[PDB]
């Protein structure tokens, strides 16, 4: 079959490819924010930087599904756009704390040893703090969660505002399907986002 | 090219109708480049250099395609020092050269970019590179 058919291998963009290509994406997100239009260059290298460190960190031994690729970074950008777009002005700070939410959903959520995802942590602020000096470092505390199941928009929400409201909105759905009282604990909200 | 590891069992025919592919979409190159310049035709002086040069071009394509990104280098390296004909220094891969369809010469890739707002990292966009543009070509053949 082959005989036939020409081959053409293709591996990821160098990293300085990625830098220029998703580097680009982001140079033209940055004008949805004007105020952060100085940071588009250093949100891309922060981007590049962490993807490639963990790429390595994660190879396909310690697991198989610890498979990386440029298309996590779009999934990347789609998100840091896709929740942008919904703000009436960001800023510095919200854009870290959004940058790294992201970036945990990501290269996080597939981990399964708790070292593992520590180690994911504490990496994603070494590079936010290491590309973004001027941020106030409380803006990637966690823990870091998202929802619009309380806020008008897209904005973060604390552990008792929503567990509290999830609580309510659940016993709706004790009645009206199945009643198991579920527990609301830390694992189980940061699932239901 | 033989002895060197590729991704895929390394078959005589395989490459060569990879090359071949690719030697002859440098010809048709000329074949149309003039059923556009009727009144400026190719040149015999010219067209020597296009031919002569594009050739080294398929090699690394055609026989290197299924090679590696770093493997592949060095093959188009390989490819250089022997080439008789001009050809750059090996301080530069020819991988990251091509051949100006105009004054056939090794221009390299890298001579060859804005998004919009709210199509952003999307689908079909995109983003022109060297990789992008080189592999295209290659791709077109």
């Amino acid at each position: 079959f082959l005989r036939h058919a020409p081959i053409l291998l293709v591996d990821f963009p160098s990293t300085s490819s990625l830098t220029q290509i998703y580097g680009t994406f982001n140079r033209a997100l940055m004008k949805l924010l004007p105020n952060l239009r100085s940071f588009a260059d250093n949100l891309t290298d922060a981007m590049v930087e962490f993807y490639s460190e963990s790429q390595k960190r994660f190879t396909p031994d310690i697991q198989a599904h610890y498979i990386y690729s440029p298309r996590e970074l779009s999934r990347w950008d789609r998100a840091l756009l896709e929740a942008i777009q919904t703000m009436d002005g960001c800023t510095l700070e919200g854009l870290v704390r959004l940058w790294a939410h992201e970036a945990l959903r990501l290269f996080q959520d597939r981990l399964v040893e708790t070292e593992e995802k520590e180690w994911t942590d504490k990496k994603i602020d070494e590079v936010a703090l290491k590309h973004f000096p001027s941020v106030n470092l409380d803006a990637l505390k966690r823990p870091i969660l998202y929802s619009n199941w309380l806020t008008k928009d897209y904005q973060p929400v604390n552990r008792s505002d929503l567990r509290e409201y999830v609580k309510a909105r659940l016993k709706v759905f004790y009645e009206e399907e199945l009643d198991v009282p579920l527990v609301l604990f830390n694992e189980v909200l940061d699932h239901i986002l | 090219a033989g002895q060197r590891p590729h991704i895929m069992d390394f078959t005589r025919l395989r490459v060569l109708n990879s090359f071949f592919s690719l030697m002859n979409r440098s010809i048709v190159n000329v074949i149309e480049y003039n059923q556009l310049h009727s009144d400026f035709p190719m040149s015999p002086e010219n067209q020597s250099n296009y031919i002569t040069n594009r050739l080294l071009y398929s090699l690394m394509w055609g026989l290197g395609g299924s090679m590696g990104l770093v493997e592949r280098e060095n093959f188009s390296k390989f490819i250089q020092t022997i080439a008789i004909t001009p050809v750059p220094a090996n301080t530069i891969p020819l991988l990251d050269y091509s051949v100006s369809i105009d004054d056939a010469n090794w221009s390299l890739w890298k001579n060859k970019v804005e998004v919009e707002t709210h199509k952003v990292a999307s689908p079909d966009v995109v983003i022109p590179t060297v990789d992008t543009t080189r592999h295209v070509d290659v791709l077109h053949a």
